[PDB]
This record gives C-alpha cells, structure tokens and sequence, in this order.
C-alpha cells in the first residue's frame, strides 16, 4: 500500500487495561514508565475537564518521542483530532509569529454540527387549485388552496398547497415531467430536471435530465459535519460572496492571510455557545504536539504563556533533545532545552532513557517483521554489533538496501557477508568523523 | 460552554469589604492582602473615572498570581466598562509600524456610548389585502388593549411582500426605516391552514399602544469608529484586521467631531482599562512613545506586569530595575507581591480542589502542601488532576498520599528534571 | 523583427486538453495553405493543462453584529460615516499638440472595452468609492439651539 | 550544420551510469571511471529507487572538491531515464522574498513526487453538412455527415446559441463534446480542399465513419500541480508566471485525501521521484530542522545532497559540525565518500573528454597534459584541452603537439600561478 | 559629435592576422599578452560550438579591464548579442537574486528568425461587403485588379474593421491584417496607392533574445481576454518564471531550428567587479553555471585576498571562493611605464582634438606618474579651456600648473588632511 | 464637485397614504441658484496628497485607481 515510513510499524501504546504496560505491544519496547505516563495522558484527554494542560518530553537524539506522539494519537483514535507541527513553521513571511500560534491553537479544537432536516420529493404529476367563492364579496372566482399531485420512485400521491405557495413555483420552472425540492417545514422549492424517463428514448438529449427520486417523499434525514473553527474563521471573516464586484476584485489580487481581529473570535465563541446550548453542535477538543520547541525565540515563549493562561486552549505537547542552551534570540540566555525557566515552571515534563542492546535487537526483529524480509541470525548478532557502536537509525536503515542486495545474489535471507558489504559502503558518525577527520 | 475549567477559572473578583479590607476568602481570593488594598483603590479610583493618563505596574516572584490578580481586577470590573488585555510580544507585526499598533491598543480600550430616540410600532397582523395590478394595499393591525386599521405603502407594500408575512403575526414596523421585524407567531397566526405548512410555538399579544417611541442606546470603540470610516468600505477590514496606518488627520478629525457630540449630551464616552502582560518585552521605542502616548486626554489607564530585576534594556545594553528606562518608572507607581506562607497555601489548594470537585485526604493535604511549597505551587496545582485520574483509576474515591507519591514519581519536576540532565549531561547537544 | 505571433504556448486558448488534433495534423499554395498553419497550430498544440483538471462546506451563519447592542450593520455605519477629505483633486491631463491617431485608437478601443464588461456591475461599483463630500446637522441640533 | 542549444559542458561527456547489469562498477564505462566504491553505493541507491518500496530515505555524498559529485549525480540521473520525477536545484534558492524557506522546502518536495492518470472520454464528432436556424422549436439539421454516415437530431438553445457565438458554418467538421455540447471550433470541411478558400483560419477534411467514438487518454502531474491548480480561480496563470505563494496547509491535506481516495481506485497510480539537492551546506539550520521531520511524512521521496566540507559552523549558530551539518540530520542518512583519481584515471578522463571535444593531440602533449593535470588540477587540463584545440586551428595545423600545450599554459596562470604572484604582488592590487 | 567618454577612444585590438599584437592601434597600447590572451577567446566564442567557459579578469586600478570587454565587444560587432551587466545591481527588492541572476543568463543568448510575405495595399477606392466563398471587391483604383478565395464571413470581418473608401491597408493576406494607414479627408492625408503589382514583399531578419519571450509568455497579454482587461493598468511585477516555462520554450526552441528558420547565436554576459558578491551567489553559480547551455561569461575585479562577503571571516584572492576560484580561468594585467604614459595621453588628446605643446606634454606626464594616470588623465579638458579664456589655442605649461595647483588629488589630499 | 444628493421626498405628499416609509421635507424657500464665499483652510500636505491620488473625476480608469 505506502512505502514503509520511519514509524508504520507502530501501531498502539498497547497498556494493559490496568493501565500497565506490556512489554511490548503493536511495536513497543522499554520506556515502561513513559508508556504508562502517555496513559495518563490519554485518560486526561479522554476526561474532557482539565483545559490547556500542556507537557514536554525530555530524550538524547534519535527522537523516539515521535513513535510516542503518534502511538498517543492512535489511541485517542480518529474520534478526535490532532495536528503535528514543526518548529520551522513559525518562520512565515506573510502573518507574524503570533498569528500562526494563535491559529493553530485555533485548529485543533473541532466540532460535529448535527441537523436534521425535512423536505419532500418526487416528479410533479399534476396540479389543481381548490377553487371557492366564498370569499367576500367580488367574484366569487378564488382558489382556497392547490392540490399538487407528486410521485416518487416509490409512489404517487398529492398534498394540500395554500394559495401563496403557486405564485412561489411560478417562481420557478415548474412543469409536467420534472421533479422538485419541496422543503416541508419552510417551503423552499426548486427545478432539478425533467423526469429522465423522456430522455431515455431520446436519441439526442443535450439537457442533463435528473432521474427520478426514490424513497418516501416526507424525508431529508438529519445532516453531519465536522471542522475545525480556525475553518469556521477562515469562511466568516471574508465574506465569499464570489459574484460580487469584490469577488472579481479578488481574484484580480493574489489571495493571502490576513491577521484576524480577536473580536471576530469572541464572537465566534458566542455563536458556538449559543448553537452547543441548544444541542446543535458538538465539540470534540483536540490535542496539539509541536516538536523541537528549542527552535522558536522567546517571542513565542512569552507569548505561549498567555495562550496557554486561556481557558479555552487545547492540550499541547512538545518534545527536544537539547541541552542547557543559549536560548534563541536571547544573546546569553541558557536553559534546559532552550526553554525560559517560568515558562518550564508552568508546565509537565517526562523523560526518556538510553536503550540497552538487547532491546535493539527486539526492536529490529519488529522492523524486519515490518518489512516482512527474513533474516538469518549472524546478521541479527552482526547488526546488533553495528547499533551498539553505530546509533539505532542507521543499523534499522540498513535493511532494504541489504535485503535488495541478497535479491540480486538470488538469495531470501540476509546473511553476515551482506551486512558486511554494506557496512564497508557505508560510514558511522564515528567512522564518517574519523574519514573526515 | 465553549469555556473550560482554567487555571485562573476559580478567580471570581478581589474579596474586598466595603472598606476595601480584604477578605482571608472571597469570590476565590486570598493572600497578598496589600495587593488586594491597593487593587482595591486602583477600581475605586477606576469607578471614579475623574482623571487620565495614570499607570501602574505590578511586580514580584514569577507564578505569584499577579496574571490572577489583574484577571480578578477585570472580572470584578464588569461587563460595561471595556477591557482589554493583550502581550507584549504581540505588538511586533509585520503589517504596520509598532505606534500604529500601540495606538489601536489604546483606542480600542476606550469606548463611546451614543443614544438615540426611536419610533415604533407593532401589534397582530389583523388583516391584511395586497392589490397587484401600482399595487393598492389595506391592513389593519391591534393589540390588547384597541384595534386599528390604516393604508399601505408602496415601499411599505415591496418590504412586506419581500417579508411575505402571514396575517395574524405579531411584528413591529419603524416608520422612518420602514423595515419591519417579525417578534413571534400568534394563536391566531400559527393556528395555519388544514395543510402541514409547519409547527410552531407561540407569543403574548402586544399591549400598549401600537406607537411606543422609546430610546435606543448603543455602544461603539474609538478604534472602530476610525476603521468604519477610514477606508469609506474599509468597514469589512475591521474583521480582516488589515487595517494600515490609519492616517493622523482622521485621527484628529475624529477626535474633534467626538468631542463636540460628547458636549451636547448626544453620548457619553467611558474610560476603558488595558493591560500589557510581559511588559519587558517592549523595546526602547515602545517606551518612548508610550511615554508620552498618556498625555493625549483619550488615555485609559494602564496597567503593566514583569519579575524581572536589573535587566538589560531589551535593544540595548543597559542594565536597568526590571529593564524599564527610568523616564517612565518615575511616571507610575508599583506594587509588589510577597511569596506566599504555609497555610495559606493549605487554603488555596482547598479552593483548587473545590473547584476540581475532587476530594480527598487530610494527610494528603499535608504532604502535597508541604511538597509544593519546597518546589513550586505551580507543580502542585500540576499535581492535583494528576492524582484525580490516578485515584479514579484505582476504582475509588478518596486519595490517598501513597497514590500522590506514585504520580510524583511518574512525573519528575523542574529540580528532578535539572537533576537527571547532571545525571548524564551528555544526553543532549548543546550544553 | 516579426510579429512572433507564432510562439506563445501561453494562451491556452484553444483548450482542448486532448491533443486529438494530433491527429488532424498527422493527416495553387492550397498544400502550404493547409501544411504551414497546421504545424502553426500543432505547435500550439503542446498546450495541453487546461481540462483533466481535477477540480473539487456552506456554513454562512450570518455576519455577527460587531457589538452595537442588537441592531447592526447599518445603524453604526449611518451613524458614524461622516468623515469628509479637506481636498479633492480630479486626475490630471496630459498636454500635448496634435497626438498620433494611432494611440489615439488603441486608447479608444481601450475605453470602448472597459464598458460591456463592468456595465453589469457598473453601476453597482459606481455606488461605492464615491466618498462623502458633505453633511447636514438635523434639528437634533434644536436640543442646543 | 544544425547547432543546437546545447553544446559540451562540464558533463556533456556523460551519457548514463554505464555500469555491469549486477551491480559490478566497470572500470570504464559511459564515461565512469574510478571511485567503484561510489560507483557501486550508486547502483544500489539507483535500482532500490527504481523498486520504490521503502520512502523518506536519505542519501548524503561527501568527499572533496572536483571528485565528480557532481558528475555521478548526473550519471545516476540519466541512467533513471526520463518519466520518472527528477529534481535538481542549488541550496541557495530556498531564500525568497515571497515565500519562507518551510514553504520553499514542501514545494519542493511536492514537486518531487509523481503521478499518472488515466480517463476515457467518449466524445462525439463529424462534419455538419448544414443546419437549419431553430426558428421559434429546437430541432436542428444535424447532418454531421461524417465519409460514410450521416444523421440528423434536435438543437437544444444552449445548442443554438453555441453554434450562432462560435459562428459555424454548414459544410464544417466540429466535434461535440457529449455532455458538456462544447461546440469545439475545428474549422471546415474538405469541400474546399482535398473549391479551396484560402485564408487564415484552418481547413480540415471529413473524418469518417462513427461519429460516436470512445477515446481514452492519461495525464501525469505531480502533486505539485494540483497543488496549484486547486490553490485558487487560475493557479494555472500562477504556474506559468511561476508567482504562487503560501498555498494553504489544508488545500494539502485535501489534495492527499483525494489522490489517495483515487489511487485504491485503481483511478490514479504513484510515480515517486528523486530529489538532488547540492550544497546543502549553504542551508539554514532551519532547513535541517524542518527536513527531520517532512522526510519522516509518508509521502516521503528520497534525497540526495551533496558537499565536501569538513568541520564547520551551522549556518545560524556556532557550533562547529562535520560539512557544517547537524548532527540530530546525519542519524537519518548514509555517508558516501569518494577519493582522489590516480594517474591513469585521469589520463582516460582527459581521453574521453578530447574524444567528446572531437579532437585529436600528440600522444606527447596526451602525457604532458596528464602530468601537468595531475600537478595542478583536473579543471585546468579540461579547459586547456578546449583552448588548445582552438590554437592549434589558428596554427592551420591538424594534431595538437606539446609547443601548443605549453605556449596556452603560459598564456593564462591557474589558481596556484596568479594566486603565488599575487601574493609576492599583493602590493599592487587593492584590499590585500 | 556625441559627449566623449572614457573609452570612446578604443575601436579594437590591433592584432595581426596571425594573433600577434601591434604595440598600439585601434585605440589601444600595451598588455599585448592580454591582448592576445582576449582574441583567442573571442575566436572561440566565433566557434559557438562550446557553452559554460568562464573567465575572470584580475587588474589593478585602472588597468584598462573595461576597456578590454569594450574592446572585445567592439571586435565582436552588434550582430553578436552584447548584455553588459554589473556586480553590484543583483541585491534588488523585488525577486531573489538567483532569479536575476537566471535572467541576466537568458537575455545574454540571442536567437535570429528569417521569412518573407506577400502583401495587398495600394487599390483600396472601392469597397463592396460582397457574400461570396472568393474576395469580389474588383480591387482596382490605382494599378490593377485581384481576385482571392475569402469567404463572406472575411468580407465582413473586415468590413467591422470600419473600412471606408481608398484608405491603404497593408493587409498581407497571410496575415489579413487590417493596417490603415488611414482615412483621407477626401473620403488631407493622402494614401499613396503606388503601382506595379499590389503582391508585395520583402525579407525580414529578426533578432530577439531568449529572456525576451520568457517575459512575453511568463504572463497574459491582457488585451486578449476581457476578463484581462485590467491586465494593462496593474503596475507591472517581475516574477519568478517557473523553470518547466524555460524548458517548455527549449523545447519549442529547438523545433523550430529543426524546422530550418531559427538560427541561434550566443551572447556573453559581462559581470564587472564580482567582489561585490555574496558567498550565496556564488554558490548558485556553480550549479548556474554548469548548465550546458549557459552562455560565456566575463567576469572582473581587482580585490585582493581580503574577507569574503556574508562569510564575515574568510579571506580568498579577490574574495573570491577556492572552489569558484578553481573553475574560472584567469587572465592577469601588470602595470605601465611613463612611455605608455606619453602614448595614452597622445591619443586621449588627439581623440579630444586638443594640442598640446610637446613641453607640456612631458611634464603632464611626469605629474601623472607622482600620483597616478587616472588623476592626470582628468586634467586634460580643463586645461584646454584655460587657453580658451586666453585665446591660446594649445596648452602650454603655465596652464597645467595653474590647473594642477587649483586641484588636488587622492595622493597629496590623504597628506593634506592629516 | 457634481456632488448630487436626495433629501427625501417634498412635505406637499404628506397625506397620499399613512405609513409610507420616506420622510418628507419641505420646498426650499430660495432661489435655486446661489453661489456664497467661505474662509476655507487647509494644508499643502493635504493639498499634495489630494491631488497624488485622484478620487476625484469620474472615468472608468480613474474608478478603477
Ligand atoms: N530518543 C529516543 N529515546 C527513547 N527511545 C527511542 C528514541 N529513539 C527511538 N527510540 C525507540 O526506538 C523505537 C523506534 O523509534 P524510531 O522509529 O527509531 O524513532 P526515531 O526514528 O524518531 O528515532 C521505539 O520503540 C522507541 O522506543
Ligand atoms: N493568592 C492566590 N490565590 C489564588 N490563586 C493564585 C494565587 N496566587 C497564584 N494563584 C494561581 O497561580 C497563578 C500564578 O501565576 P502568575 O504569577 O499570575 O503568572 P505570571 O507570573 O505570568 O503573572 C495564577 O494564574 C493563579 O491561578
Ligand atoms: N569519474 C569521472 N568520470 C568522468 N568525469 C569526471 C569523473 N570525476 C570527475 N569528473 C569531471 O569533473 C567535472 C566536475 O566534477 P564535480 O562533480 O563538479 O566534482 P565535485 O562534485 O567534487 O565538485 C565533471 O565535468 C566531470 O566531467
Ligand atoms: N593599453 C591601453 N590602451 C588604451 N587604454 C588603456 C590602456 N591601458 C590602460 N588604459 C586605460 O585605463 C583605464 C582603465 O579603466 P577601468 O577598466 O575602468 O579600470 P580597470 O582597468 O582597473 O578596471 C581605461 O580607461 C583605459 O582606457
């Protein structure tokens, strides 16, 4: 199906209902503690009170934590939904920082519109009035109501029509042999097309005939949807109106981003309020992970407080492999991770360790797996070797090229010679240091 | 409900007496008590309203509930007055120079209150005959009290055609607009035909006579007055905020024209309040011009929040008490917030966990007291929904302080943290 | 230096997101007549982006009152559009002597195309961006007087 | 007699990776020769791309200055042939006044990636011998008489209307779009010409037979492409003038779901390319960080970079790091290096090189050259070669001989010769 | 007659048929290995059988390195295309400058087109609509009259052209163009209907660059579409051009050379004082430059090994990088003698038309060498009209001192304001 | 300036119907022609501006800046 990404292999955190962690579990291994810690995690997420929680993971190189995030999320499953981010993304050349973190906050809290709806369907039969001279005075010449005789696929029948509703389908194209959206409640009536039983013995039909409806007249369900209300901002602050002057204006100039008024977001928090009240709506909050926090300035920091002060913010997550570095921006600034000290005080942190070899070796045996290559044993031992020496990424990336070089030997199974090729063809940090060095 | 249980959502006011003596508990307050004295004053003084241009500035120890102390000053404030609180961050854009920004800032936070006498009428739609040939039009409408019955207009007849209206409703016209507005179906009106049509419920006829005049008021921003009429159909850019460089001559025109309706009693303007958070995020610029931007009479009061101490004068090199330029420090005042004691801190978190609605034991409360105290409140405010999740997960109810030491082992602190980093520090570049 | 009106595989004029002409080119001066425009347009041919095109909700609450205490969005805008330029300038006019008939034409044929295309929305665009030059204080202004 | 646009470059030489069928790096072939280790890192890298299983693989090339880096790029390049996305840009471009460097990067990447479709089409066409003016009544004579055939049907007014603005003609060979009744202009029909009217517009003949007929036709773009065409009203104008900018993350998301919706299909079908980037060392450290994570997405074609830099500070920072890259992006790729050519290498360079020139040397001059290369720099001989042959033009003469060589070696100094003079002359020029 | 200017003296190379240099001819003295250095290169840019040569040339001040170019673009002749450029112009505010860069690139090549047509004009008197499948009008008021197979639908659209009577179109019937040349007030400009046959024609040899029909097609013409209208009044924006455009004109290119009516010739671009340049442009040209059909380039500079820009710390010759540096040619100018002093003098002001007593001449000479040519060379117009004043019709040497103790240059300044 | 402008509708139809929406004002009760001085004031920066940007006139290209 897709080519083989960094993390396929994954694919749950695999707890225990307890909320222990197997050993392992849909490609999991070690770092118990921190499985347990993202079930808390999850729970939280899953209890909808808190609001603007946010933690960050602390791990050396050879990320990981991006295995974490996405194992988190595919527990939280597709129920809710989650945006990924990278540092880099802040640097835009269009809105100012802040706007972007606003407006991503912004999109990772959706919502589920649920509405129903009545209407009534089918092919105009016939049409007649209720003609009554009972009305005062003049002659005596009236309509009390109309009598509209419909048929669907299902069956034919007519329904009693006030006198107003025939100067509306005067309104439109109303004839024999088409059918029609007759909206029960409200009145809305349209033209789809003549009844597509003409058309079929019509050698040539130039016209797109509508075919005939199916089903009971007296339905139109309950409609769904789904967005997030940064969508919701986008479509209401700039009014569409595509006909307009204005829309031809548009088009001329280059569509872009403009920095949204706070008070077209109030309002927007009004509006929703006042759709959840009264059942309409649903709001499904989401969760935010945003890696290499390191590479953002204290602009963003300081601003992040506020945003993060507010009742209204998603969850959030981060992740770095820095040390005690000079913060960005900062000339001099120093802090775990590149992070201002406050703002580390006002947040969760967890942590994770250096891998034992052994759980290398469990590791790349799911990777083949993955794969799906077998694998002889000394190449196991052999490469186990390598990552002890050489870093996990580099001993896992080894596999295809491997497995496609026994291919071309007519072999299946990856040997110690292969590995020992490859190896020789390749350099570590260490040996790649060294060379340059 | 879009809102959420939030850090700073069990502050409610300030908890001042009528003397402005603080309460040891109120409206979710306690502590700082000279902090609650002087918030106390500053509202007075806000109420009061009789003077312009005058700044303060809070600071203290990080986390020490100055951000709640000011969100305590807004809610007590209330909904009338306009407020606004925004970053110091926030202001660097790359749309508009820094003074513009300032200067929208500020004229948000004041507002105009304009009223304005009206002209109504409104009662059932008795009945009504429309007469397309001009169209010819009769109507009569009543209430509880009398009936009446008068012509139509032609404009009138287009508007409600337009309205489609049903006789029987309830609604109310404005002669000099002319735009009618329908108030909700009647007995009569929805009782409806035989034919389904639709279903609906029901209001009270009107009373009164059908002409009633009686004032409108409204309310408007001074920034928004300049966008509306700024760009003569900029008025969609208000939303867009992509309003630039709002020229200075409409400012004054603005001004002017304000003032001069403000005399005649046409509307009364109200001094608005903003808030500027990280304060020393602004750079020398911003000083500078805010310095004098209090002397314009249009000022609202200012309030400012920063922990620094001797720093260096963002732009600059320039140590200074927390990195303002003395040229504004000598133009306001400061108040300062002590860290907390022990058992005003039992207090607090007693108030958290009520409004957690989570409850839990005593031991617990000493023990995670005594915690947070050495380390931060800020973990232990962390700590608290912790320890409800763990403890719902165990099946039971009641907490207890070995289930606190579990979720503290779970999740390592600041010190822990720092403390691991020393553990091996070459776990991570850069050090 | 040529018109190069050959070239130009900009246009995308003649859509035809197919390149079936292909096959109409594949098959006195009547053979050059025929054969020079056929490679002229084959040429064009190459054009090929427009159709295969791959295109493809409504939420439109309505357009929230900004805060004027229920009735909107024309009370506030009555209310407070006053503002009036201090100066207006009409646009200014190029002097010259006699100028060639030729420019004359294209600016001719230019004023000919403005029209037709914005007369259908001429009007409506010539409502607006036609700034207010003056007002009158209503007796409102008896309340002082 | 033809000349064309291009001419010999730096790689005009190279026509692709001749290399054996297993993977065996020959010694000489299509013009590689030497650095079979490379060599042979380049054949796996290129058949595990032509495979297309595992995505987001990264490929990194150090090594020293003039080693052919840039010639094994090339090489490994041709041998993928054309149909299959390959992209090649320098380091510098990313910088832009528009657009920041993250969306620089993501458009280049989505420029990388490849696809293909297909549709079929079922139009109608023919020649109209003539229609009749549907007086109101919509019945036009639709004679589109093709060679053999001929009919007649109604006109629908959207019909009349079309065929009156597009300002037919009786006698014409149009074809009709079946739904859409496009009435696509071809032109008249062989009436005239196998009379003949002879004027600007085109002549076309009858076609014959079924009107009705069934076409089936494909399409390939990148993601790219869609990307732009559905960014706005006329992205396709913003192609061609190449002006877009910022197109929105959420467009992005819809185009993968829709293109993954048609490929399980079996509507579309993925074509991943190869993107080759150089002097990756002139990248921000922004652009590292942001490359750690977009290879790590699915749709992840495989990179190629490419410097020979040794310990060097992060643009943006610094920290000193090997080819002056991050270490956190090295993890991710593999290392491939290469040596200095020995003597005979370079001798059948220099070779292939005058046969690509067309140009024939003393076997003496052949050696000197070789020797004076091997002292100085291969460029340098490659430019003499050139510049020799034209002398030796001037001299009227056939064969290059060594006089030749040594009279262009003393017209123009390279980089040690006027570098040394300077440096005993620094005195003269300006600014050192 | 035109205002004289620093180099308009130059007008070659003055080297013999087989390459050697005469000491000085066509406006040009010395650096005879240079000069023959550059006549080589131009004969292999005769050649255009090669593409991507790269040379540099590094002088001293006021070493003749502008002159050399203008000296190599004046043997070249107008028909090869010349583009001259500048280091500095390439930091612009409104593309990046690897798009500039890739401009300047496409304008220095330069493509030749041939054709011809025949033409109706002349008889224009009568005018009839008339619908027939052949051209009717009977044209026949000055010289002679033609038949052509037009259709009715032509004879109207040219009569929606509002055609009157006897107004000269040069309507070529390839192009049924409608060319007025306009209405006469007697239906007083006068058209000129002139006899022999209306088919007329003539050879037309176009030359247009590359660069050129990019911007042509990089964006709508405007007036084409209605909804483009407005196409016109926009304020004109420069833009990346997308690279497939490039390639898709290559190949369009190409075909019509197949086609045996383009015929391409390749221009060089010159980039005076490169050091000017940043460590990313560069970079870009490596990869620019190695493209196979990048044109010849002539670069220039005189810097010495000092810090490189943007790079804040390292220094290379010319500031120029090591790898640049190796894949660039290098031709090199030394100084000049007071012999050369005398000579260029002699021809500066035989090209002033300005005489000089051979006293004054020598001295002038022997200031110049105290400071420098450049300042000297200055000092030749005022001089000459200190004689004006006087009714002197040479310069003698009472002048230059007077000229020479009114000014000042560089030399004795920097002593001056310590 | 042409600046043209509506006042409502005239006081005599005051009485056709009862609820039409216009206002109504009464006739003027001076000539229809009058031409008064005023002590207008502004500043050359206004004046430069005003005429930069030519809101004034009425063309279509002149709308269309
Ligand atoms: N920095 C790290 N810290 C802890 N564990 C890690 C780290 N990197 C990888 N792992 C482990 O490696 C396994 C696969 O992760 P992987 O896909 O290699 O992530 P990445 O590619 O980001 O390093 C996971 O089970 C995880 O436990
Ligand atoms: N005395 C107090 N009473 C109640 N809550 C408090 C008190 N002090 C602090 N808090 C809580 O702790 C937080 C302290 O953060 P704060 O110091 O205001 O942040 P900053 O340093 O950015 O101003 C407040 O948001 C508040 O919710
Ligand atoms: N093995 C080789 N075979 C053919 N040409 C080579 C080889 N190695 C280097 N070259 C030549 O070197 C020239 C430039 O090499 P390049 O790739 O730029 O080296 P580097 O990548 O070190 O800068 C190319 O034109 C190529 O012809
Ligand atoms: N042999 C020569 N013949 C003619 N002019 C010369 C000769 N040598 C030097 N010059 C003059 O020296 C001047 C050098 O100018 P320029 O090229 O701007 O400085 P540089 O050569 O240092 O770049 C030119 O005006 C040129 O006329």
């Amino acid at each position: 199906t897709q080519r083989i990404a960094s993390h396929s292999h994954v694919k749950g955190l695999g707890l225990d209902e307890s909320g222990l962690a197997k050993q392992a579990a849909s490609g999991l291994v070690g770092q118990e503690n921190a499985r347990e810690a993202c079930g808390v995690i999850v729970e939280l997420i899953k209890s909808k009170k808190m609001a603007g929680r946010a933690v960050l993971l602390a791990g050396p190189p050879g990320t990981g934590k991006t295995a974490l995030a996405l194992a988190i999320a595919q527990e939280l499953g597709s129920k809710v939904p989650f945006c990924p981010m990278v540092g880099s993304e802040v640097y835009s050349t269009e809105i100012k920082k802040t706007e972007v973190l606003m407006e991503n906050f912004r999109r990772a809290i959706g919502l589920r519109i649920k509405e129903t709806k009545e209407v009534y369907e089918g092919e105009v039969t016939e049409l007649t009035p209720c003609e009554t001279e009972n009305p005062m005075g003049g002659y005596g010449k009236t309509i009390s109501h109309v009598i509209i005789g419909l048929k669907t696929a299902k069956g034919t029948k007519q329904l009693k029509l006030d006198p107003s509703i025939f100067e509306s389908l005067q309104k439109e194209r109303v004839e024999a042999g088409d059918v029609i959206y007759i909206e029960a409640n409200s009145g809305a009536v349209k033209r789809q097309g003549r009844c597509d039983t003409y058309a079929t013995e019509f050698d040539l039909e130039a016209e797109e005939y509508v075919p005939l409806p199916k089903g009971d007249v007296h339905k139109k369900k309950e409609i769904i949807q789904d967005v997030t209300l940064h969508d919701l901002d986008v479509a209401n602050a700039r009014p569409q109106g595509g006909q307009d002057i204005l829309s031809m204006m548009g088009q001329l100039m280059k569509p872009k981003k403009t920095e949204i008024t706070d008070k077209l977001r109030g309002e927007i928090n009004k509006v929703v309020n006042k759709y959840i009240d009264q059942g309409i709506a649903e709001l499904v909050p989401g969760v935010l992970f945003v890696d290499e926090v390191h590479m953002l300035d204290i602009e963003c920091f300081t601003y992040l407080h506020r945003a993060l002060e507010s009742s209204i913010a998603p969850i959030v997550i981060f992740a770095s492999n820095r040390g005690n570095c000079v913060i960005r921006g900062t000339e001099d600034i120093t802090s775990p991770h590149g992070i201002p000290l406050d703002l580390l005080d006002r947040v969760m942190i967890i942590r994770t360790m250096l891998y034992t070899p052994q759980e290398m070796k469990q590791i790349i045996k799911i990777r083949a797996q993955t794969e799906g290559i077998n694998i002889s044993e000394e190449a196991l031992n052999h490469l186990g070797e390598i990552g002890t020496k050489t870093t996990l990424r580099y001993s896992v990336q080894l596999l295809t090229p491997a497995n496609l070089l026994a291919k071309i030997n007519g072999k299946d199974s990856i040997e110690k010679e292969h590995v020992e090729e490859i190896s020789e063809l390749f350099y570590d940090a260490k040996s790649s240091a060294k060379i340059l060095a | 409900r879009i809102e959420r249980i939030g850090a700073h959502s069990h502050i409610r006011g300030l908890g001042l007496d009528d003397a402005l003596e603080p309460r040891q508990a109120s409206q979710g307050m306690v502590g700082q008590l000279a902090a609650r004295r002087a918030a106390g004053v500053v509202l007075e003084m806000i109420r009061e309203g009789k003077i312009a241009g005058r700044a303060v500035l809070i600071a203290g120890q990080p986390g020490t509930g100055k951000t709640a102390i000011a969100m305590g000053m807004a809610q007590a404030l209330g909904p009338d007055t306009p407020f606004t609180a925004i970053a110091g961050s926030e202001i660097f854009s790359l749309e508009m120079s820094k003074t513009e920004a300032l200067t929208q800032a500020f004229r948000r936070s004041i507002g105009v209150r304009i009223k304005e006498e009206t002209e109504i009428i409104e009662g059932e739609v008795v009945e009504i005959q429309i007469d397309r040939p001009s169209k010819v039009g009769k109507l009569t409408l009543k209430t509880t009290e009398m009936e009446t019955i008068y012509d139509l207009g032609t404009k009138m007849i287009e508007s409600l055609t337009k309205d489609k209206v049903q006789a029987g409703d309830v609604i109310t016209i404005d002669k000099a607009t002319g735009k009618i507005s329908k108030l909700g179906r009647s007995f009569t009106r929805a009782r409806d035909y035989d034919a389904m049509g639709s279903q609906t419920k029901f209001v009270q006829c009107p009373d009164g006579e059908l002409q009633k005049r009686k004032e409108v008021v409204h309310t408007v921003s001074l920034h928004e007055i300049d966008v509306i009429n700024s760009r003569t159909q900029g008025f969609l850019a208000l939303f867009s905020g992509d309003t630039g460089e709002i020229k200075s001559e409409v400012r004054e025109q603005i001004n002017a024209k304000v003032a001069e309706w403000r005399e005649e009693g046409k509307a009364e303007i109200i001094p608005g309040v903003l808030f500027i958070d990280e304060v020393h995020m602004l750079d020398i610029e911003s000083f500078s011009f805010l310095n004098r931007a209090l002397e314009s009479d249009m000022a609202p009061v200012l309030i400012m929040a920063t922990n620094r101490g001797i720093t260096r004068i963002r732009g600059t090199s320039y140590q200074s008490p927390h990195g303002i330029p003395i040229d504004l420090l000598d133009r306001l005042l400061i108040v300062s917030t002590t860290p907390y004691s022990e058992k005003d801190t039992k207090q607090i978190l007693r108030i958290r966990c009520e409004e957690e609605d989570v409850e839990m034991s005593e031991d617990a409360y000493t023990v995670l007291t005594r915690i947070g105290l050495e380390t931060s409140l800020r973990y232990a405010i962390q700590l608290i929904t912790a320890a409800s999740l763990v403890c719902r997960k165990r099946k039971g109810t009641e907490v207890q302080v070995d289930d606190i030491k579990r979720v503290y082992s779970l999740f390592l602190d600041e010190s822990r943290s720092t403390q691991y980093m020393k553990e091996y520090q070459d776990a991570f570049l850069f050090n | 230096e040529n018109k190069i009106t050959r070239h130009e595989a900009e246009l995308l004029s003649k859509k035809k997101i197919p390149r079936k002409l292909m096959e109409e080119i594949s098959t006195e001066e009547k053979t050059r007549l025929l054969k020079e425009r056929l490679d002229q347009i084959y040429l064009v041919n190459e054009r090929r982006c427009s159709q295969a095109p791959v295109y493809g909700e409504s939420p439109s609450e309505l357009m929230l009152t900004l805060c004027r205490c229920g009735e909107s969005l024309q009370d506030v805008i009555d209310r407070v559009a006053f503002v009036i330029p201090p100066v207006v300038a009409a646009p200014p006019s190029l002097r010259v002597p006699r100028p060639p008939p030729l420019y004359s034409h294209r600016m001719r044929i230019l004023r000919q195309g403005l029209r037709e295309h914005a007369a259908p929305y001429f009007q409506q665009l010539r409502q607006t961006t036609a700034p207010r030059l003056l007002q009158f204080p209503e007796l409102r202004l008896v309340q002082f007087d």
